[PDB]
């Protein structure tokens, strides 16, 4: 299946959605820090 | 004597149960006692008069 | 069809953009 | 009137399977939700299946909420562990009827609970008098628990 | 009346069912073996309401004896035990070896208190031999009730096989039986399935904590008592929740060989190893080096807050101030060191009495907060 | 005329629960008693013991 | 297709409808999560209809939903993704089993009714 | 301290171990005489405190001023201290709701938090020292002055 994303305004797979939204929004300054 | 190489590489890291509240807690402030109190200790040592 | 990102994940993208921002 | 009599006539006279569809014949035409379901599921099921009994009080109470026969007798359809956690908290949530109180008193007794009995009887003597027929446990009760005087 | 009907009700079904159920056991020492788990799982219901009831007889007679060993004694079983073994005469409850077993230690001490400061008179020999017996009429209840769940154990590895896969088909049994059979176990939510068979013992003293409330067969079980005491709660619910699972699964008779049941075992021994997996490695913090220099500092309405509540405030002001040659007689007797200093006394230039500042005050935490809001 | 002075040795350590619980109920209300006794029935700690 | 067993599924253009009235209710605190509290619901008369998803991994842990809902003459219908229903319920995780509760003088009785009808419909 | 608390752990677990060492009789004669004694000095059993109690505020008062007592001496306060203070200056700003967490906890509470235990160092002997929650330390103070 293929779902729209309402974080990127894409198309993605559905078996991807849930790594999609946890991935999608990992916050910058995690990185930083 | 009886302890393999493999044994002694398979020997583990000693790791520390408490969290980070009790490891490295935040600064216990001091806030100095609340002026109720000097008012409080004021009041007594005030007699009726009757 | 479309999802919906819970309320968690919204504060979550509302305090990106504002920080973004 | 007759919708209980010719029930009761029919299961009486005749088979159960006529009695069952003789209770239904007052209730196909314009039923109305009536409060006699109580008297009618409980007659109907009365050697059907508690199950069937179950899944009819579960239709009744849907369909006629707030009805304090129904619920009552709901209380005692359900098995011992439910019928306090369940069906009688959501119940006394829905309404007070005097039956209701008389149903929580019953349970009560049933539960060896003395004083907390004798305290709903009371309750439901002081809220409504000469209803729902609760003097005849409460006298019962009494004598069975209670005191001489 | 109710004792005999009760009787009568017990002795047609163990004329018919448990005999059947007697016979489908000794033959592997048209007629299929589901329904005769059917319709144990019911004489299981059956004797437990008929007890109930028993039970219920038995506490209204013994009541004119000792009204108060219903509440010292909350089981049924036990109640019925102990009245059996007291009965009229109390003068054996000292050194009562034959109650040791019946019950604790702890609530032996307060049914021989109580016994000896209890106004109950005695029961007459109609009332004793009909107390009597109701309790051998409890006791031979309670082992057909044994017997059928011994064969329900030896059943399950047939009727239940995944949730005997997930624990003991001891507990398996004592679960299937108090729940109403296998049907109404898989229709009952995760969280009752870990209250079941949970006895309301009575707390003689000791907290509520001690007495283990809320727990049942699944907490006594094999896999949740093999935890540590901190660590049992939680493998409680996980292993109710597994339980709930199989036995949904199992009430349609599906992966008869087992496969989910394994697949849920494995799975809670992972948990299991997961709870008790040894802490990792934490690095200690150094100490801050000692600071040297300056560092801006923001100023505004959190600091102007911040300094109102721990700048010098008037009377406080006041305090730190004491007069010179004027000595001032002691104040509080259990600490000589603290005096008011200026504060009441003569010198302090203040013809008014000064007054408390109230951004000073103490107030509970936020935290502090919520959880008043989970007390009301 | 003879005086004995002495003191019960581990009183404080040796009032047992129940038994308390019950004295206290004889002169209290049961469900002081039992607050009381219940409280007395907690969880001692000290750094890691 | 996929799972015989999802007799209850709901076609793509009803199962939006489906998870926007999950979503709402979960708005208006009417909307439980988990085959439990479903199962709970269910036995104290207050769900007015059940959802569940399709490809649970037994598929019989949610099976009794069917019996219970039958037995307490409740609407049910299946879909077929989990996560889809988690995400309409506002949970990251996955759920299975979703109630939506009978609430007095709410605003989404007509919805409810709507959407009952159409299950009643997709059944038989 | 360690040597104590660890002796303190064996007893306890000897004594849920082995049972109470009261033997029945013993108890049964212990509470036979209290008994025969309330009954003749006419002892009535103190009642639970009641909601419109004469003397339900002055007792709080009086419990709350005890708790304070500790701080009476100026001193510089650590966080726990302030929350205490903070939780008896709540308490004497809405008595009434005090007071009904009072009995709410007196009828329904039998389970309660941990207890810190140190030993002030007479060098003669240890004497131990309990820290006990503030929230229940009001009521227990409550309760001590009824």
């Amino acid at each position: 299946e293929y779902l729209v994303s309402p974080i990127t305004g894409e198309k993605i797979p559905a078996s991807k959605m849930q790594e999609h939204m946890r991935i999608g929004l990992l916050d910058p300054r995690w990185l930083e820090q | 004597a009886e302890v393999t190489e493999e044994e002694w590489l398979s020997i583990p890291e000693v790791g520390d149960a408490r969290n980070k509240r009790q490891r490295n807690p935040r600064y216990e402030k001091l806030t100095p006692v609340p002026d109720s109190f000097f008012a409080k200790h004021l009041q007594t040592g005030e007699n009726h008069t009757s | 069809l479309g999802v919906y990102l819970t309320k968690k994940e919204q504060k979550k993208l509302r305090r990106q953009t504002r920080r973004e921002a | 009137p007759l919708w209980l009599l010719l029930s009761r006539l029919e299961e009486k006279i005749g088979q159960l399977t006529r009695a069952r569809a003789i209770l239904e014949k007052s209730r196909l035409k314009n039923p109305k939700n009536p409060g006699l379901w109580l008297e009618s599921v409980r007659l109907e099921y009365r050697a059907g299946l508690k199950n069937i009994a179950n899944t009819l009080m579960a239709k009744a109470l849907q369909e006629c909420p707030n009805s304090g026969i129904l619920w009552s007798e709901a209380i005692f359809l359900e098995a011992r562990p439910q019928r306090r956690t369940k069906s009688v908290d959501a119940l006394k949530k829905c309404e007070h009827d005097p039956h209701v109180l008389l149903a929580v008193a019953k349970l009560f007794w049933s539960q060896r609970k003395i004083t907390k009995a004798r305290e709903w009887f009371h309750r439901t003597v002081k809220i409504d008098s000469d209803l729902g027929d609760a003097w005849a446990f409460f006298y019962k009760f009494e004598l069975q628990h209670g005191t001489e005087e | 009346a109710k004792l005999w009907d009760s009787k009568m009700f017990a002795e047609i079904m163990m004329k018919i069912e448990e005999y059947i159920s007697k016979q489908a056991k000794a033959s592997e020492v048209a007629a299929p073996e589901y329904r005769v788990i059917v319709d144990a799982n019911n004489l299981t219901v059956e004797i437990e309401n008929e007890l109930n009831i028993i039970h219920k007889f038995i506490r209204d007679k013994y009541s004119k004896r000792f009204p108060e060993l219903e509440s010292l004694v909350p089981n049924a079983l036990d109640y019925i035990r102990t009245v059996k073994e007291l009965g009229n005469s109390l003068d054996k409850c000292k050194n009562n070896e034959n109650l040791q077993q019946i019950l604790t230690n702890a609530t032996i001490m307060v049914v021989s208190v109580t016994a000896s400061t209890t106004q109950g008179q005695q029961l007459s020999e109609e009332e004793l031999e009909r107390l009597e017996e109701a309790c051998d009429m409890a006791l031979e209840l309670n082992a057909s009730k044994h017997r059928i769940y011994e064969y329900v154990e030896s059943r399950m590895s047939f009727i239940a096989p995944n949730l005997s896969i997930i624990i003991g088909a001891s507990t398996a049994a004592k679960i299937m039986g108090v729940a109403g059979g296998l049907t109404n176990l898989s229709k009952m939510p995760a969280c009752n399935i870990m209250l079941l068979g949970a006895q309301r013992k009575t707390l003689s003293g000791f907290s509520s904590t001690s007495v283990l409330p809320h727990t049942g067969y699944i907490y006594h079980s094999d896999i949740v008592q093999s935890l540590p005491p901190d660590l049992r709660r939680k493998a409680a619910r996980l292993v109710a929740a597994k339980c709930t699972l199989a036995a949904r699964v199992d009430s349609f008779h599906e992966s008869t060989e087992g496969k989910v049941g394994y697949e849920l075992k494995d799975e809670i021994e992972r948990k299991f190893d997961k709870w008790q997996e040894p802490p990792p490695v934490k690095q200690v913090k150094p100490l801050p080096a000692p600071l040297d220099g300056q560092r801006k500092k923001r100023g505004g309405r959190r600091y102007r807050k911040m300094k109102e509540r721990l700048g010098l405030t008037e009377i406080r002001k006041q305090a730190n101030r004491m007069s010179f040659g004027e000595i001032e007689e002691d104040a509080y007797q259990e600490d000589l060191g603290f005096s008011l200093g200026h504060l009441g006394k003569s010198g302090s230039g203040r013809v008014r009495q000064t007054q408390v500042n109230e951004a000073t005050k103490a107030r509970i935490s936020k935290t502090l907060q919520r959880t008043l809001q989970k007390q009301s | 005329n003879v005086m004995l002075e002495s003191r019960f040795e581990k009183m404080y350590e040796k009032i047992d629960l129940t038994l308390l619980n019950r004295l206290l109920r004889l002169i209290v209300d049961h469900n002081i008693a039992d607050y009381m006794t219940a409280k007395n029935n907690v969880v001692i700690n000290y750094k890691d013991m | 297709d996929v799972n015989p067993k999802a007799y209850p599924l709901a076609d793509a253009h009803l199962t939006k409808k489906l998870l926007d009235l999950v979503q709402q209710s979960c708005n208006y605190k009417q909307l439980r999560k988990g085959a439990n509290e479903a199962t709970k619901t269910l036995n104290r008369g207050i769900s007015e209809f059940i959802v569940m998803a399709a490809d649970a991994e037994p598929l019989e842990i949610i099976l009794h939903l069917p019996l219970l809902c039958e037995d307490k003459n409740v609407p049910y219908v299946f879909v077929r993704s989990k996560q889809a229903l988690g995400r309409a319920c506002g949970v990251s995780r996955p759920v299975i089993a979703c109630s939506v509760t009978i609430k007095e003088g709410s605003q989404l009785k007509q919805q409810i009714q709507s959407i009952q009808q159409s299950i009643e419909r997709l059944l038989v | 301290t360690r040597l104590y608390l660890k002796a303190e752990q064996e007893r306890q677990h000897n004594y849920l171990k082995d049972g109470p060492y009261i033997t029945a009789e013993e108890a049964v004669a212990v509470y036979t005489t209290t008994v025969h004694w309330l009954e003749s000095r006419r002892f009535s059993p103190i009642p639970f405190p009641p909601l419109s109690y004469k003397h339900d505020t002055k007792l709080l008062i009086l419990a709350l001023e005890r708790l304070k007592e500790a701080y009476s001496v100026k001193s510089r306060l650590n966080q726990s201290q302030r929350e205490e203070l903070g939780l008896i200056e709540q308490a004497y700003d809405n008595p009434h709701e005090a007071l009904s967490r009072i009995k709410r906890h007196l009828l329904t509470q039998r389970a309660f938090k941990e207890v810190g235990i140190e030993f002030m160092d007479l060098y003669s002997h240890l004497v131990p020292v309990y820290d006990v929650e503030p929230l229940e330390k009001i009521t227990d103070a409550y309760l001590d002055q009824y």
